This record gives C-alpha cells, structure tokens and sequence, in this order.
C-alpha cells in the first residue's frame, strides 16, 4: 500500500 | 482525496480476468477470425481496443454473441493481441511483427502500433 | 518466453472498466445492500473478491441479475470497497475503518483486511 | 515497454  | 493505493491491484485483477478467460468463465462473445474462434469478455476487449469499444457501445452490436473480423486479419496476430489484452505481455517476433502491427492498427491499439513501428524502424 | 511488457496496461484496463461502470455499460448485476443498489460487472467483482468468485462460479447463481448481501453489511463500506475494486484506491478513514474491515472480511478481500488491521493496531 |  502507498500514498498515490 | 486522502485514499491509499494497493500497487499490485490492477495487475492482480488482470491476472484473474485471464484465469476466467482460460476456464471459459462468463465469456460473452466469440471473435471469428477466418477459420479460427476466440472466446473473450466484451468488457476486456472494449477496455483494450478502440475498435471493440466502438462495436460494443453500438445499440445493436452490443447484443451480438459472435463478431466476425475482416478476412485480411491474421488469426495468429489476433491471438497474440488477445493474449496481450489479458496479460500486458506482447509476443513480438521477426516472423509475426507485420501481422501483429496490421492487426493492432485494425483493432486500434495505439501503444502496440507504436512499439511495432519502433521495432521495424530499428531493423531498417 | 521472449515477450515485451507494457507497464501501464493493467492500470489502463482498470481505468476503462471503471469508465464503463460509471456510464453503466455492460454491467450485468445489481448488488443490493439493504436499501442501496450498486451496478457492476460480475467479472470485476469475481477478480477482486473471494465471495463474488464463489457466487458467480456457482451453476445457479452465475445467472442471477440481483445479489442480496447480508443485512449486517453497511452500504457505505460496500461503496468504498466497490470503488477500490475498480480503481486500486481505498478511501480509509477513522469514521469508516470498522465498516470497511467488516465488509472486506465478508467479501474475502484479504489485502484490504490486512491494511485495516495494521491501521487499527497503530491507533491502539 | 520493458523486458519483464
Ligand atoms: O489504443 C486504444 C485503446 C483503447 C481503448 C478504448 N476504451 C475505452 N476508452 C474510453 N472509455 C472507455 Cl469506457 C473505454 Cl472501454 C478506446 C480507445 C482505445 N484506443
Ligand atoms: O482476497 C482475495 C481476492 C480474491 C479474488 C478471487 N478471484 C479469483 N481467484 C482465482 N481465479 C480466478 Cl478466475 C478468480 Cl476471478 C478469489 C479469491 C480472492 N481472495
Ligand atoms: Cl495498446
Ligand atoms: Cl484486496
């Protein structure tokens, strides 16, 4: 999971 | 927004759509390319091809279970492009590049047409 | 093999599937979550959820145009997860995390359940 | 395009  | 994003989600979705295609699950169309038949999902074909997008948004053609391609279309070139639609991987070879590019032009798959043009230009 | 791969292909496919969903094109099921209705593509739901995969591979349920979820399922939690299925982006907030995690557990979306568990553990 |  990432900060887009 | 303040969303979080799962990096592998799109790839995982496409992998599962290809598994459904391989097991013939919820395929709703057969694409006829001369003597050869290819089963697929209308939504995936539309998502990958300008030609299929135009066909399946048409109020009469959206309901057809069989679509016949132009007789000049090579079945192997179509097979390679159908595999690309479901996997992101293109089996481009000296022996098939001309058929793949012609099929991608007909199907309106601009990124494929672009790489075929570059690979041909390099060999000249 | 000796294939070439188009990095953005899976993401472009998913973006187009979401555009078809937004315009209600070739959606073949309505998911009922108490008073709320959500239109979707059976193939995308199966590709994202262990529960939908089980439902639409069932020889009788594969043909249903309406699926009713358990009354304990929160419509907002479902909406957030449906948006995630079609975009890879999860709108996870303090006010919705419990409903999102419970819905992801029911839908069998293990990567979502995992991030919800980690976000909750951090707040404890 | 890349070599996967
Ligand atoms: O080279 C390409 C690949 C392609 C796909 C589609 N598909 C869609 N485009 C916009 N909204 C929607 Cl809803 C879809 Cl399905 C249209 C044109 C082209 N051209
Ligand atoms: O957490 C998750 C996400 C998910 C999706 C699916 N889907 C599929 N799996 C295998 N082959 C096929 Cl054909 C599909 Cl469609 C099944 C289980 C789970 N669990
Ligand atoms: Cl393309
Ligand atoms: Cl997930």
């Amino acid at each position: 999971w990432v900060i887009p | 927004d303040s969303c979080i994003q799962f990096t592998r989600h799109a790839s995982d979705v496409l992998l599962n759509l290809n598994r459904l295609r391989s097991r013939d699950i919820l395929t709703d169309v057969v694409i006829v390319v001369s003597r050869e038949q290819f089963r697929a999902h209308k939504t995936v074909l539309m998502a990958c091809s300008g030609l299929f997008y135009s066909i399946f948004t048409d109020q009469l053609k959206c309901n057809l279970s069989v679509i016949n391609l132009d007789p000049e279309i090579n079945p192997e070139g179509f097979c390679i492009l159908l595999d690309f639609m479901y996997t992101s991987r293109l089996n481009l070879r000296e022996g098939n590049i001309m058929a793949v590019m012609a099929t991608a032009m007909y199907l309106q798959m601009e990124h494929v047409v672009d790489t075929c043009r570059k690979f041909i230009k390099a060999s000249e």
